[PDB]
């Protein structure tokens, strides 16, 4: 829950993550990173609040890469749900 | 009003990048009456997305006659793709002051084909191509299409002349 709130991934719970569920978690990372980057560009964030920048993914993937990464299985096969 | 510019100055001093303070300061200046300071504030904000910043500087340079600075602002405000629109025109008008311009006025027409002054600036940048454009425009009532394309054909035209005659007949009727 804290990982979903932070815009990060989780691990054991994603073992039982289906396509819709994995699409959601990965799009949530994209929204949470994009909002923070716009907030930084606008100068809204204060330097003091940057306790752990190095631990957070600043980069955002495109919607296309979201589907391509989700489309792969963990075992390097075409995802049966994506297919 | 004074209180709002004090809180802005505080939010300029402390969060030192703080474009939204500075742009806000520019807005306050506009509300106030010192367009030289407001413009400077806008420039500072730019140095540190904001369409009202981009247009206040670009309008100032435009009326200073400095179409190279106004292209600079408006080109950066387009290619940062962060939320603005008009700048496309001031790029074209700069380039006009030819081949490079040919690109921005052709794109403007593909966004609004009944854009007259844009068809005019396009001609000035530039016969067969013009006729084709007229056909594309005439193919989509419009007398000044029929007149420009016909003229282009003449420059290169019997069909254009016939079209002009037909237009004259329509006017008569």
């Amino acid at each position: 829950i804290y990982a979903t709130l932070s815009g990060n991934l989780k691990q054991l719970l994603p073992v039982c993550e289906s396509w819709e569920d994995t699409v959601w978690a990965h799009f949530k990372v994209m929204v949470d990173s994009l909002v923070e980057q716009e907030i930084r560009a606008s100068i809204i964030s204060f330097n003091e609040a940057n306790e752990l920048p190095r631990e957070y993914l600043e980069a955002n993937w495109t919607l296309d890469s979201v589907f391509e990464e989700l489309q792969a299985t963990d075992k390097k096969r075409v995802l049966e749900e994506n297919r | 009003i004074q209180r709002y510019v004090e809180n802005a100055q505080n939010s300029a001093s402390s969060p030192r990048e703080k474009s939204m303070k500075g742009f806000l300061f520019a807005r306050l200046y506009y509300e106030a009456k010192e367009y030289e300071l407001a413009k400077r504030s806008v420039s500072s904000y730019i140095s540190v997305r904001d369409p009202k910043a981009h247009r206040f500087l670009g309008q100032l340079f435009e009326i200073e006659g400095n179409v190279e600075k106004a292209v600079g602002c408006y080109k950066r405000s387009l290619e940062l793709n962060p939320t603005q629109k008009d700048l496309t025109l001031r790029i074209a008008e700069l380039i006009c002051t030819d081949g490079r311009a040919e690109y921005w006025v052709e794109r403007a027409s593909k966004l609004f084909p009944g854009s007259p002054e844009i068809y005019r600036l396009k001609e000035q940048l530039l016969w067969n191509q013009l006729f084709d454009l007229i056909q594309a425009e005439l193919f989509a009532n419009d007398v000044y299409v029929n007149l420009k394309l016909v003229d282009l054909f003449l420059s290169n035209l019997e069909e254009a002349v016939l079209h002009c005659l037909k237009p004259e007949r329509r006017a008569l009727r």
